[PDB]
């Protein structure tokens, strides 16, 4: 049910992140590294929510509303925000690890100067991971393989998987589990578990199915039906709704954000 | 004991402090209005400073 | 006990190189910017190098741009200047200067004793005319050097640094900028002006008041120093 | 002669209270209906003076409004150019628990006082480059609460040992001493002529003093809890007392009685500082309600808030010209609030 | 304007120095002592304002505050310690046999501390000061001299389980303020390394709160 | 079947 599902997942998802940005910028300035570190992925999600109607056009049977927009740089810009947001999320995980596990030397990287240089690094690496897509952006819209000949499309996505999940969301965003190792009012253990397990579980439950199915698509492109057009749409819907779960989770679980929300 | 001296100290204030005119609040208000008109024109917190290069309001 | 002494130089072969060094003591030089003022014999002064408070904005003069290099050793409280491929025009006496830059500070207040260097043989300038008007110590003399542009900025600070190169030693800061007096100067040396006009109003003269005066410009990037003057005894 | 002196003292109180009632026909709030209210005073944070990394306990302005000195719990007495948000100096403090700072009328000297009970005085315009301490002022057995310079060589200090004292920094010994209080003295305010000053104590008593002798010129009561802020009127014959009972009270030297009260039903927060504008028409007071509620002094009606702080507005004071008000609060920042045209 | 550029550069240098000082300032703890004159906190520091005892135990400098000599109204200057890692309170365990009042001012002040608007999160540490003398006092005399409703049992464990619990019942914010407890044993390490552990724990909790976990 | 569609 794309006509309703896309609207439902793109209205609340795009509104919650904007509200989170507004509160985190106005109610609580919080120059703290962590505030702009989470604002980075909040803005990433805000500008990445626009891909939902673009992919829903596939089920809407309108390949482009204008004609050059959908294939020239849509996969080169909206898709770049995926790597941007994953990089910002692992940046937040590293920030938390440095703030809690080891402020032994927190004046070298935890300063606000580095908090924006790391964000700029994340943006430029996301652009570089999406620049080949723009260079090969010419199809009927997905075009990473049509433009080259042999297997560059498969090479792209393998690199995309290895750079989007293997490094940042498997062993780098797993630093949340390592944060509690020795520091986990004994109820504080469960109180912080209800925030350290849920984020990793959401990232590994709503976002993995997209990469797992397409790598299967790489293996075998199964025949289609309303089952395929509906459930492969649900898979990308879950991948998009991870970006809706992240802002609300971050803005509600944090006690400072709870005070910031109540400000 | 010391109370006496302190009583004298108590009077030290009451005595002279009241010995003087002890003018009424009548006058108290006067400056509130004269000095207001005196330094309110110079009260930029009140009369916003629109100086082309206001020290702070630019 | 503020002490500025510099050494290095005195005789340069043509096409050669020389090294300069200025030693600072008696003050927090590490928070002080420093200038560099040359002085050709029987002539005026000339700025040659500059580094801001904390080695921030290193500057050089066009005449020695590239040839010279200036560096400060803040922990060692000493200055380093290297002059390479010296030309015949580099026959002059140097003068180490200090400068602190803050709201209402005292820039170019203390001058070094001086080190002379001898070699065998588009910006604003100021008018150090009126070469000599000698006067008896019982009178007053007003000096001035003219600038084309209006000195006052939106901040209102006009930089026409006044000095008096008394014979035998360095000039003494009479009025830093053009409005505020200096530390150690008497009440006789004064100054006033309006935009482009100026008047180094001096009340009385005595034996120490002899010497050639000079003016500096700090508004633009280059510190065009003052042309030679006479003591006008 | 306990009761014998008590009867005479009660007669004295009766006489002085009857004199106050005869002179004070009615509260000044009723008689001020002639003057127009200032209205909602919108003060934009024209300059936000960021750079201070703890609760701002006392901010003071030199006689030129350009410079200010802000003291905080971080032990950083920092001279600031409020014109360009520039740090002219950053003086380290011997005691980081400063609750009061002072800019000398000459401008050459700055002092800070607090828990250590010594009002160290710093040399700003030295021959050398740095800013050095001139002389500390030991002799207070309480906790120092408010230094205010009288001249370059006279520092007034009110402490927590229920006494206050005048000092001569040439020698380092108190010329006079002012012991008339029962609780810790919190806020001492020096007059424009500095010939008299008022210090407020925890016993809800504010006592005027004479600088030259050391005898309590007057005493004031009316508050129900500890007084936390006093600052003289520009006219020099008044002050206001913001106490932890969530009100502020205006007094008079020639009337010797309380005049106005600065409280409202919806505010139950105690005042942490008080200041006046150039005309005295605005009595800006920093409540612990997280908002430096600008209280119209002549009207005793809240005619403005400068709520811009995440924490309690600890200290604030207008400049010499009053062009700025720096409500540096317990939030790390200071904000220069100026009326935007 | 060149002078203004140099002034701005000097201010940026002062900002660089201010941040380098403020990182250390935020790294420094603010362990505040409190109690009465007869508490005996001198013993704690054995191994005319604050005697700000700056020491270092585990490469983390601790600024203890021997502010017990203030002799002023703490209600008017305790708001200066709102931001601290912990507050050390040496209990008046002299209630076993010594009167003057058998250390009921301890409870009278502890209730004010707990209910103070500024000590909601400040994890106050409770130290059984004069524990060695109090053990002999409770072994030689009962505890119901000034605690009629208590049990006592003339044992060291029950003396703690009664006296400490009397103030810990006054402790109301059991969720926000994590009060520690360490019987003051006159030893070389266990008197201050426990304080080090407690301040590390409270710093960890504050860091988790700040980071948002 | 590739990027975001099939």
């Amino acid at each position: 049910l794309v006509p309703v599902l896309y609207l439902l997942v793109c209205a609340a998802g795009l509104g919650g992140n904007t509200l989170v940005i507004y509160v985190v910028l106005r109610f609580a300035k919080m120059k703290t590294v962590t505030n702009i570190y989470i604002l980075n992925l909040a803005v990433a999600d805000v500008l990445y929510m626009l891909g939902l109607p673009f992919l829903a056009t596939q089920n809407a049977a309108s390949f482009w509303p204008f004609g050059p927009v959908l294939c020239r740089l849509v996969m080169t810009l909206d898709g770049v925000n995926q790597f941007t947001s994953v990089f910002c999320l692992t940046v937040m995980s590293v920030d938390r690890y440095l703030a809690v596990v080891h402020p032994l030397s927190s004046a070298r990287w935890r300063r606000p100067r580095v908090a924006k240089l790391a964000s700029a690094a994340a943006w430029v690496l996301s652009l570089c991971m999406s620049l080949p897509l723009l260079v090969f952006a010419d199809v009927q819209c997905n075009a990473s393989w049509p433009e080259p000949v042999g297997l560059w499309g498969a090479v792209f996505i393998i690199y995309t998987a290895v750079l989007g999940f293997f490094a940042p969301l498997l062993v780098i965003c797993l630093c949340y589990l390592l944060i509690v190792v020795k520091v986990r009012r004994r109820r504080s253990e469960r109180k912080v578990t209800r925030m350290v397990l849920v984020v990793v579980l959401v990232f590994a439950g709503c976002w993995l199915p997209f990469f797992t199915v397409n790598i299967v698509n790489l293996a075998v492109a199964l025949p289609q039906e309303p089952a395929s057009a509906g459930l492969y749409f649900f898979v990308v819907i879950l991948s998009y709704a991870n970006s809706c779960a992240n802002p609300v989770l971050y803005g509600f679980l944090s006690d400072n954000f709870r005070q910031s929300f109540q400000k | 004991t010391a109370s006496i001296a302190q009583a004298r100290k108590l009077v030290e204030q009451l005595k002279m402090e009241a010995n003087i005119d002890r003018i009424k609040v009548s006058k108290a208000a006067a400056d509130l209005m004269a000095y207001c008109e005196a330094h309110a024109k110079e009260d930029p917190l009140l009369t916003p400073v629109p100086a082309s290069e206001n020290p702070f309001r630019e | 006990a503020v002490q500025l002494v510099e050494s290095g130089g005195g005789l340069v072969q043509p096409g050669g190189s020389r090294k300069l060094s200025c030693s600072a003591s008696g003050f927090a030089f590490s928070s002080f910017g420093m200038h560099w003022v040359r002085q050709a014999p029987e002539k005026g002064l000339e700025w040659v190098a500059y580094i801001s408070s904390g080695s921030g904005t290193i500057y050089y003069a066009d005449t020695v741009k590239g040839r010279f290099t200036i560096s400060r050793d803040d922990p060692k409280n000493t200055l380093f200047l290297q002059m390479t491929s010296l030309r015949s025009e580099d026959t002059a006496m140097y003068y180490c200067v200090r400068s602190i830059y803050y709201y209402g500070s005292s820039p170019f207040d203390f001058w070094g004793q001086g080190t002379t260097l001898t070699v065998s043989a588009s910006d604003i300038v100021m008018t150090q005319a009126t070469s000599s008007v000698p006067v008896t110590p019982g009178e007053s003399v007003s000096i001035s050097c003219r600038s084309s542009k209006s000195l006052l900025h939106s901040n209102g600070n006009t930089y026409l640094y006044w000095f008096l190169q008394r014979p035998g030693q360095s000039p003494q800061l009479l009025i830093y900028r053009m409005s505020n007096l200096a530390s150690g100067v008497p009440d006789r040396f004064s100054g006033s002006g309006s935009g482009t006009a100026f008047t180094l109003t001096i009340s009385r003269l005595e034996a120490e008041d002899v010497g050639v005066y000079y003016c500096m410009q700090h508004l633009e990037y280059p510190l065009t120093f003052g042309a030679g003057t006479k003591l006008e005894l | 002669e306990l009761d014998q002196l008590r009867q005479e003292a009660e007669q004295l109180k009766n006489q002085i209270r009857d004199a106050r009632k005869a002179c004070a026909d009615a509260t000044l709030s009723q008689i001020t209906n002639n003057i127009d209210p200032v209205g909602r005073i919108q003060m934009r944070t024209r300059r936000t003076l960021r750079g201070h990394l703890a609760k701002i306990y006392a901010m003071h302005w030199g006689t030129d409004s350009r410079l200010l000195v802000s003291a905080s719990q971080d032990g950083k007495l920092i001279i600031w150019d409020s014109y360009t948000t520039n740090k002219v100096h950053a003086i380290p403090l011997r005691s980081s628990w400063v609750m009061t700072c002072a800019y000398a009328p000459s401008g050459n000297y700055v002092a800070c006082g607090g828990l250590d009970n010594i009002c160290s005085i710093y040399n700003l315009k030295t021959r050398e480059g740095n800013v050095r301490v001139s002389r500390e002022l030991a002799g207070h057995t309480g906790y120092l609460s408010c230094c205010r310079f009288l001249d370059d060589n006279q520092i007034v200090t009110s402490s927590g040992d229920t006494t206050c004292a005048l000092w001569d920094i040439e020698t380092g010994q108190q010329t006079t001493t002012f012991t008339g209080h029962t609780g810790d003295v919190m806020s001492l305010s020096l007059a424009p002529d500095t010939r008299l000053f008022v210090s407020g104590a925890c016993d809800a008593s504010a006592k005027l003093w004479d600088v030259r002798e050391g005898m309590c010129r007057q005493t004031f009561t009316g508050h129900e809890s500890d007084i936390n802020a006093i600052c003289f009127f520009p006219n020099g014959n008044a002050f206001a007392t913001g106490s932890d009972d969530a009100t502020c009270r205006l007094f008079d030297l020639r009337a010797d009685q309380e005049l106005m009260t600065y409280s409202h039903d919806n505010i139950i927060c105690g005042i942490t500082s008080v200041s006046f504008s150039k005309s005295g028409r605005l009595l800006l007071a920093g409540y612990d309600d997280f908002n430096c509620n600008v209280w119209d002094a002549l009207k005793a009606d809240r005619a403005g808030v400068l709520a811009g702080h995440d924490n309690r507005v600890s200290c604030l004071g207008v400049t010499d010209d009053g062009m700025a008000v720096a409500t540096g609060s317990w939030d790390s920042f200071l904000k220069i609030w100026n009326g935007s045209s | 304007s060149a002078e203004d550029k140099a002034a701005v550069e000097r201010s940026k240098m002062i900002d660089r120095n201010l941040r380098e000082d403020g990182e250390k300032a935020a790294r420094e703890v603010k362990l505040l002592l409190l109690g009465a004159g007869e508490s005996g906190k001198s013993t704690i520091v054995k191994q005319t304002g604050i005697v700000e005892t700056h020491f270092t135990f585990k490469d983390l400098h601790f600024k203890m505050f021997d502010v017990g000599a203030q002799r002023s109204e703490r209600k008017k200057w305790i708001h200066c310690f709102e931001g601290v890692t912990a507050i050390i309170f040496c209990v008046a365990l002299s209630d076993y046999d010594l009167v003057l009042n058998r250390m009921h001012e301890s409870m009278k002040l502890f209730d004010s501390i707990c209910n103070n608007k500024w000590f909601t999160d400040t994890s106050i540490i409770l130290f059984l000061n004069k524990k060695d003398l109090f053990e002999e006092k409770i072994k030689k005399s009962p505890l119901t001299i000034c605690y009629p409703e208590y049990a006592g049992s003339n044992t060291y464990e029950e003396a703690a389980a009664y006296i400490q619990c009397q103030f810990e019942d006054l402790n109301k914010r059991k969720d926000t303020k994590e009060i520690y407890t360490h019987f003051t044993c006159s030893t070389d390490t266990k008197n201050v390394q426990f304080v080090f552990d407690a301040v590390t724990d409270v710093i960890i909790k504050n860091n988790l709160k700040d980071c948002g976990l | 079947c590739f990027x975001k569609t099939c």
